[PDB]
């Protein structure tokens, strides 16, 4: 215990970052198939588990600490997988082994007292959360007495048992809604629904999700519709617009007041101790500088010109000339515009390149890497000669013209950094660089973790379908990567969930049970996206407010 | 002459009739057809058009008048385009400006939109280094995926060159169900062919809209002109992550954040902090100006008795309980159950009813009809229990009462001290600001007829995204398309079915040959400029509300809160079943231990605390049981905080006709 100081916690997070990318690099294949890398992955979990094992029983020789006690619960959990594997819903509790980068906050103080810091929000959150779970119920159980078994009645053929519509919708319950218009159809019970049955009122837990669902903004105007062509339109079209201003835009509003308060609320106690402070005492200094470098140096070691209006209005130009040079190209553009491009590109270089050269010999070489500004300049120009000479050489580099262009792309900076009105806010985030990182380090890991959850659970099971191809699966660690952040941003997510269901068994047996993977995901998700990017945008630009008064006042 | 009509201008009613008279005017503007100029309901709103146009000369003529700034410019305006009436589709489209004149008339409105201005004014330097970033990505985004989205119809030939002639299709993937279908090389909706078209693709996938498809498109992106391969770059989906990390997860929270930040600084823009804080202006306040409340305690001990079996914990958490299962019995209901099901739940309906109908005349019995009405909850209860023996005759208008008994779980589960007040709260700040609201529906109205007179022609099918569900035929469907937008659904394909080569509906008039006439370039501009206003509209008010209630949401419960205030009140009434104003003294001992410690006395007992204090703080002169209710209040007050010594007493009340508001002659005694 005496030298397991240093070493041995960060051989412990080696070995959990070590298990993290040896789980992300797995590939789910479907029915059971597999190759060579994951045969060797399976021995490599075998050392990991070993050494996680050795690790709990030493730590030993413990239990209060719930990390602790999470360590030691994966740990039983994957001897017990591993001894029913030897000695044999096998795979099924391999699930549990997503919870190893979990644990790695434990190793990061820094992400965890964030993370306790966005749990300890949370307690303001559950009064909101139960307004909301009671309007769920409510709005389901109205769902239940109206809407209760009518999406059963699609437009079928003469005497048969196929759909007549490609992307059929519910007829007329009871001659109300939508009728039949072919000439040789006619529309009866025993359809299955039209999500396959997952969105109907025809229960409380279908009317509980298909409530949820219209509550997130995501696919209510289908159901809208769907009720539109079941019964009239009178009725349905009052049942969800009043759902959707009370369930999510009052509830937005509820969720957002409570939080800015308790943000507005954290301000006012950080500024006892005199955080703000120590930002403007670093702040204040910052002018007397600049003032007091050029005289000091200027007395005794020309520079009227380059300083003039009329060299800011040329440098202007010039940077307006490269900037419509770059935003003038286009498909199929005509072969003289693209002349005048490398006309104008060659020409600009040269002229940059002079005006450079000029400013090196009247203002200073050291003043230049002092201020980030110069050096910026000096990596553009030199990249853009770079592209010149790589294009105009013996290489004919194919991709890297376009990234090139991009590269010059950034001279709008050189004409945007004389705001000075909103610079305070790009120097209190440039300042709070370290929680800027922290809470994206968070929310990355968060993503990370439910992405190879997805990646057990719908692993190569979205090959259901037998017509089509998805795009929007958890095949291999990017595409489960993407299909996490699209969930998150909220888009489509009930497409992915009904996929997930149908995955499993569909409306039928226990198949539905997952639908909870996506709720957790996308309530818990956005939860801590809406913590991480509006910490920065309350706590760096409140402060700007009250730097710019403070700057104020001397001013 | 000048001053004849001035006081008629000046009246108190000729303002609120025109007041009407344009907003019907504005009612009746929202009525008409889009689909057939010739109609007899368009000739009977073309007579009344005729009336308004008169009126409205009539009332510039006279307000010159009297009168002989850029508002009375707007009222000739609306007015002026009218008579030129009477290409006309674009007067007829300009013919829109006529609620806008009702700006002027209430300073409310106009108060408003000078707010809404300001705000818009102060932001800008957010807007343009948003607009600037969204312009470098659009760049980026046409150096990467520069006509590289093209494809054929079918997935089978990869350049222009072989993508011609006929192909077989095989529909929904079957071989023996074959078709003959053209190959066309098309281009996606939202490419990146040239800037502008880069600018709307990440605008469209700024809006969190249809951003998966261009994903997938871009990650599928293999060369300038050839067809698409199945994931072939799937690290190019960087650029859409970092795009939208960047925009709209980042500078767009910025955005939200620093209105929030403004709105706070303009809550502070008065200082009547003389001596006191914040703190003290929620509670001192509230101790002043306040009333008793009633708690009606019963005679005819007859009665008492039933009463207090009514008015009991117990009964409450019974009441609770069955209310529960009642709901947990609502729920039970599924599709296609068996007739035992059906049979026992519907006597089990039976049971409760007869159960909340037997408790209504037991508290009735026990607590008078008269006093019914008193308490807001105890008549909820009332108007649901005869629609609940209503319809267990109807059984065998009937799913009405069937719905309104559902009240009954939020109704008696709302009693709680978290959740009623945040409800109460808000629904007191939605009233206190009811003009934000106006100016959303006043988008929401204009952008609906705009909608109505521009795309109203275009035919609905069933395989678009304007169908019969979603058109911009009424107004009430233009309404929901509208609100379906600023939800953001399907916005984008709503303004690509909106796109100038659309079929017209035959009801229309139109020239025979031309069919496809109906649908304009306005669209985009149209669709993105609804969305951006509706955007900023929403979060304007939302703001507003935070701002209208900034004292709740950083209450800080640790030191003092409102609820200590209102269980003082009902302390009060406890042994007051009406106001009276002044009860006696005997009973203040138990009123003060009955006390929670941070608002009272500490868990020691009296001996030593309170009554010393009781003698030591300042009382007024009155009789030994003549004490009334705004001054133990303050008293009390006056002892947890905010403490002065003796003969500095007035000090306080200095302050509180300095700092306080009107007094209303009512700190005279309180000063003593
Ligand atoms: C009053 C008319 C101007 C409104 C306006 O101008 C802008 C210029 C640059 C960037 C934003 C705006 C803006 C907005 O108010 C605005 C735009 C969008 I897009 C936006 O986001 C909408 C969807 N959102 C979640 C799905 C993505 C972040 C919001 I909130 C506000
Ligand atoms: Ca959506």
């Amino acid at each position: 215990s005496i030298v397991e100081w240093k070493p041995f916690d960060i051989f412990i997070l080696l070995a959990i970052f070590a298990n993290c990318v040896a789980l992300a690099i797995y590939i789910p294949f479907p029915e059971d198939d597999s190759n060579s890398t994951n045969h060797n992955l399976e021995k490599v979990e075998y050392a990991f588990l070993i050494i996680f094992t050795v690790e709990t029983f030493l730590k030993i020789i413990y239990v209060r600490n719930g990390w602790n006690l999470l360590d030691f619960v994966i740990v039983i959990v994957g001897l017990f997988s591993v001894i029913l594997e030897q000695l044999t819903d096998v795979k099924a509790l391999r699930a549990f082994r997503v919870l190893r980068p979990l644990r790695l906050v434990s190793g990061v103080p820094s992400l965890q007292v964030v993370l306790n810091s966005i749990i300890k929000a949370m307690v303001p959150l559950l009064h909101i959360a139960l307004l909301v779970l009671f309007v769920i119920i409510i709005y389901a159980i109205i769902g239940l007495e109206l809407f209760i078994g009518k999406m059963h009645k699609t437009c079928f053929f003469a005497d048969s048992d196929i759909v007549a519509e490609e992307d059929p919708a519910p007829c007329a319950f009871s001659g109300n809604g939508r009728q039949c218009t072919a000439n040789g159809t006619e529309c009866r019970s025993g359809w299955v629904g039209p999500n396959g049955g997952i969105t109907n009122f025809d229960n409380f837990a279908f009317a509980m999700l298909t409530v949820f669902q219209c509550i997130t903004m995501e696919g209510w105007t289908d159901v809208l519709y769907w009720m539109n062509d079941a019964m009239g339109f009178e009725l349905p079209w009052v049942y969800f617009v009043s759902l959707v201003i009370f369930g999510s835009f009052f509830v937005l509003n509820l969720v957002l007041g409570v939080l800015s308060g308790e943000f507005s609320k954290e301000r006012e106690k950080a500024k006892a101790r005199g955080d703000f402070q120590k930002l403007r005492e670093k702040q204040q200094l910052e002018e007397d500088l600049k003032g007091y470098l050029d005289w000091i140096t200027q007395a005794e070691d020309c520079r009227a010109a380059v300083k003039s209006v009329t060299f800011y209005w040329l440098v202007i130009v010039l940077v307006f000339l490269n900037t419509l040079t770059i935003s003038s190209e286009h498909y199929n553009q005509p072969d003289w515009l693209t002349q005048i491009q490398d006309i104008a590109n060659k020409v600009l270089l040269a002229l940059f390149t002079c005006e450079m050269l000029v400013k090196m010999y009247s203002l200073g070489l050291q003043a230049y890497f002092v201020s980030l500004f110069n050096r910026f300049d000096c990596f553009v120009v030199c990249g853009g000669i770079t592209e010149t000479i790589l294009v105009e050489l013996e290489i004919m580099s194919p991709l890297g013209i376009s990234v090139f262009r991009c590269v010059r792309l950034l001279r709008i900076f050189k004409v945007t950094r004389h705001w000075t009105s909103l610079s305070n806010l790009v120097a209190s985030l440039l300042n709070s660089m370290k929680s800027i990182a922290s809470l994206l380090l968070l929310l990355f890991l968060f993503i990370i973790i439910f992405s190879l959850l997805g990646m057990q659970l719908f692993g190569g099971k979205f090959n259901f379908d037998e017509t089509q191809t998805k795009r929007s699966t958890f095949d291999n660690f990017p595409q489960a990567l993407l299909t996490v952040f699209q969930i998150l941003t909220g888009e489509d997510w009930n497409a992915v969930m009904y996929d997930g269901i149908m995955a499993y068994g569909g409306p039928s047996s226990s198949g539905m049970i997952v639908c909870i993977y996506f709720i957790i995901l996308f309530i818990c998700g956005n939860y801590i996206l809406l913590n991480v990017f509006l910490a920065i945008a309350v706590d760096n630009l409140a402060d700007a407010e009250s730097l710019n008064t403070a700057q104020k006042e001397e001013a | 002459i000048r001053v004849g009509c001035h006081k008629l201008i000046n009246h108190h009613i000729f303002t609120n009739l025109i007041l009407v008279f344009i907003m019907l005017s504005s009612a009746a503007l929202a009525a008409e057809d889009p689909i057939r100029s010739h109609s007899f309901r368009n000739t009977i709103l073309g007579y009344f058009d005729y009336a308004f146009t008169a009126i409205f000369t009539v009332e510039i003529l006279l307000k010159m008048t009297t009168f002989g700034n850029y508002f009375n410019l707007l009222d000739m305006l609306v007015v002026g385009v009218s008579l030129v009436s009477f290409v006309v589709k674009i007067l007829r489209v300009l013919r829109v400006l006529r609620p806008l004149r009702a700006i002027n008339r209430a300073k409310g409105l106009k108060h408003v939109v000078q707010c809404v201005f300001v705000a818009i004014r102060t932001i800008g330097n957010i807007m343009i280094v948003t607009t600037l970033l969204q312009f470098m990505f659009a760049c980026i985004g046409v150096q990467l995926f520069k006509g590289k989205f093209y494809r054929c119809t079918d997935e089978a030939k990869s350049n222009p060159e072989e993508c011609r002639g006929l192909f077989i299709l095989y529909k929904d993937g079957d071989v023996d169900s074959p078709v003959v279908r053209e190959r066309i090389w098309q281009n996606s909706d939202f490419n990146f062919d040239n800037v502008l078209s880069a600018m709307m693709a990440l605008f469209t996938v700024s809006t969190f809209e249809g951003w998966p498809a261009l994903l997938y498109k871009a990650i599928d992106s293999n060369g300038e002109n050839i067809g698409p391969i199945y994931n072939h770059r799937v690290e190019i989906s960087i650029f859409f992550i970092i795009y939208i990390i960047i925009v709209a997860f980042f500078m767009m929270n910025i955005f939200v954040g620093f209105v929030i930040v403004t709105f706070q600084e303009q809550g502070e823009k008065e200082y009547k902090n003389c001596e006191l804080d914040k703190n003290q202006r929620q509670c001192v306040e509230y101790a002043l100006k306040a009333r008793p409340l009633r708690r009606y305690i019963p005679k005819n001990p007859y009665q008492y008795k039933f009463w207090y079996v009514v008015n009991s914990s117990p009964f409450e958490y019974m009441m609770f309980v069955l209310i529960m299962l009642n709901t947990l019995c609502l729920a039970m209901q599924h599709y296609e159950q068996s007739k035992m099901f059906n049979d026992a739940m519907d006597i089990l309906n039976m049971v409760f009813t007869g159960v909340f109908t037997v408790e209504m005349v037991l508290k009735v019995i026990a607590f008078k009809p008269k006093g019914y009405f008193s308490d807001a909850w105890n008549t909820f209860d009332s108007l649901i229990v005869i629609g609940s023996i209503i319809d267990v005759a109807l059984s065998e208008s009937i799913t009405f009462f069937r719905l309104f008994r559902v009240m009954r779980l939020v109704k008696l589960l709302s009693r709680g001290e978290g959740i009623r007040t945040l409800l109460w709260t808000f629904i007191k700040s939605f009233q206190a600001l009811p003009y934000v609201a106006l100016l959303i529906a006043m988008l929401f109205f204009i952008y609906a007829v705009i909608g109505m007179q521009m795309f109203g022609k275009v035919a609905m099918r069933d395989n678009n995204q304007i169908n019969r569900n979603n058109n911009f035929q009424t107004f009430p469907q233009a309404v929901l398309l509208l609100f379906r937008c600023a939800t953001g659904e399907a916005w984008q394909e709503i303004m690509l079915a909106c796109l100038p080569g659309k079929l017209c509906d035959p009801e229309s008039d139109y020239n025979p040959g031309e069919e496809y006439t109906c649908g304009s370039n306005f669209a985009i501009v149209y669709f993105i400029s609804f969305y951006m206003l509706c955007a900023f509209l929403i979060i304007n008010l939302f703001v507003a509300v935070i701002m209208d209630n900034f004292d709740y949401l950083t209450r800080d419960w640790s030191i003092l809160g409102p609820h200590h205030l209102d269980e003082f009140k009902r302390i009060w009434s406890e042994y007051d079943p009406e106001a009276k104003g002044r009860i006696k003294h005997l009973d203040v001992v138990t009123l003060l231990r009955r006390i929670q410690p941070p608002l009272g006395f500490g868990k020691l007992c009296p001996h030593r605390v309170a009554c010393k204090r009781l003698v030591a703080m300042n009382m007024p002169l009155n009789s030994d049981g003549t004490v009334m209710f705004n001054a133990t209040l303050f008293a009390l007050v006056r002892t947890a905080l905010k403490i002065k010594t003796e003969g500095n007493l007035e000090q306080a009340n200095e302050e509180l006709r300095a700092v306080i508001k009107k007094i209303w002659k009512k700190t005279s005694m309180k000063l003593l």
